[PDB]
């Protein structure tokens, strides 16, 4: 019912890389 | 994909098998969506942290399959990649944002009754379909474990989890391009992508006119099948503008 | 314009093994 992303359209943090276990 | 069952013939007629020419291997999925046009995620062409870098000429599609390995004759259908466009703001230095890609065939396909494009959502329909808990389908050849690939093709279903959610679940910084799927831990069934299935659809069925849509493209997770953690998908309408004038 | 109609289904009157699972979690109740 609540929204899972947003509708409109396209117009710092730590890296993927960095995560052990990442799933790319 | 991590618990998971067989496809069934035809049930995916839109996947589309990215194969590495050398050495011999499955690179990703992805997706047809037009007979002469391939959706997949940009880091499964693109990833420098990796020393990933892949042209036209490294790459095969394979369309139409079913059999991870057998050659499907009469079935499959086989392509080069006559260009590739990587989004120009895709963010590999961080956290992904923008992951999709667009490649255009050589030749455009025949379809077949294995090989059919998936429909790309409109407003109205990413709207009506991309809430919480909502399930969209998930297919690939990848692992079927964390960290061992499937005889044929493999599907899950999984549902759209809420924003806040998929954001407490990661340290990684989360943007309005990524949507997150997957069961809760309270939830009694699981099911994940995995290592094999990046670029590949996230499809759901519309109840309003029976169309597949692809709302979402395989992107990243932390492991597979863990619980607490959830797989990110590239929200593809957000990025329809771009895929527009790519075609 | 044919997009997402599946030959072995849909053009068919066929459903899947789980697209059921699908439609029943598009339904709040
Ligand atoms: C990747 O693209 C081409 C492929 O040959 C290469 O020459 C270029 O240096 C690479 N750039 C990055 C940012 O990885
Ligand atoms: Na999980």
């Amino acid at each position: 019912g609540e929204p899972g992303a947003p509708i409109d359209f396209d117009e710092g943090g730590t890296p993927l890389h960095e995560i052990p276990g990442i799933r790319l | 994909i991590v618990e998971g069952s067989d496809a069934e013939i035809g049930m995916s007629p839109w996947q589309v098998m990215l194969f590495r020419k050398s050495p011999q291997e499955l690179l990703c999925g992805a997706s047809l969506i037009s007979d002469r046009w391939v959706l997949t995620a940009a880091h499964c062409l693109l990833y420098p942290p990796w020393d990933k870098n892949f042209t036209e000429n490294d790459l095969l599609v394979r369309i139409g399959k079913h059999s991870r390995t057998r050659y499907e004759r009469n079935i499959e259908k086989i392509s080069m990649l006559e260009k590739i466009y990587i989004h120009p703001r895709y963010n590999w230095r961080e956290n992904l944002d923008r992951d999709i890609a667009l490649m255009k065939l050589k030749k455009p396909v025949a379809f077949s009754d294995y090989i059919h494009p998936v429909c790309l959502p409109d407003r109205e329909t990413a709207a009506s379909l991309l809430q919480a808990g909502y399930k969209g389908r998930v297919t690939g050849w990848g692992n079927l474990k964390e960290t061992g690939q499937p005889s044929v093709l493999q599907v899950v279903n999984l549902p759209i989890v809420e924003r806040p959610v998929c954001k407490d679940s990661t340290r990684i910084r989360i943007t309005d391009n990524m949507f997150c799927a997957g069961y809760k831990p309270d939830e009694g069934k699981r099911g994940d992508a995995c290592e094999g299935d990046s670029g590949g659809p996230f499809v759901m069925k519309s109840p309003f006119n029976n169309r597949w849509y692809q709302m979402g493209i395989v992107s990243w997770g932390e492991g597979c099948d863990r619980d607490g953690k959830y797989g990110f998908y590239t929200h593809v309408f957000r990025l329809k503008k771009w895929i527009q004038k790519v075609i | 314009a044919d997009c997402g109609l599946r030959p072995l289904f849909e053009k068919k009157s066929l459903e899947d093994k789980t697209e059921r699972e699908l439609l029943e979690s598009y339904i709040d109740g």
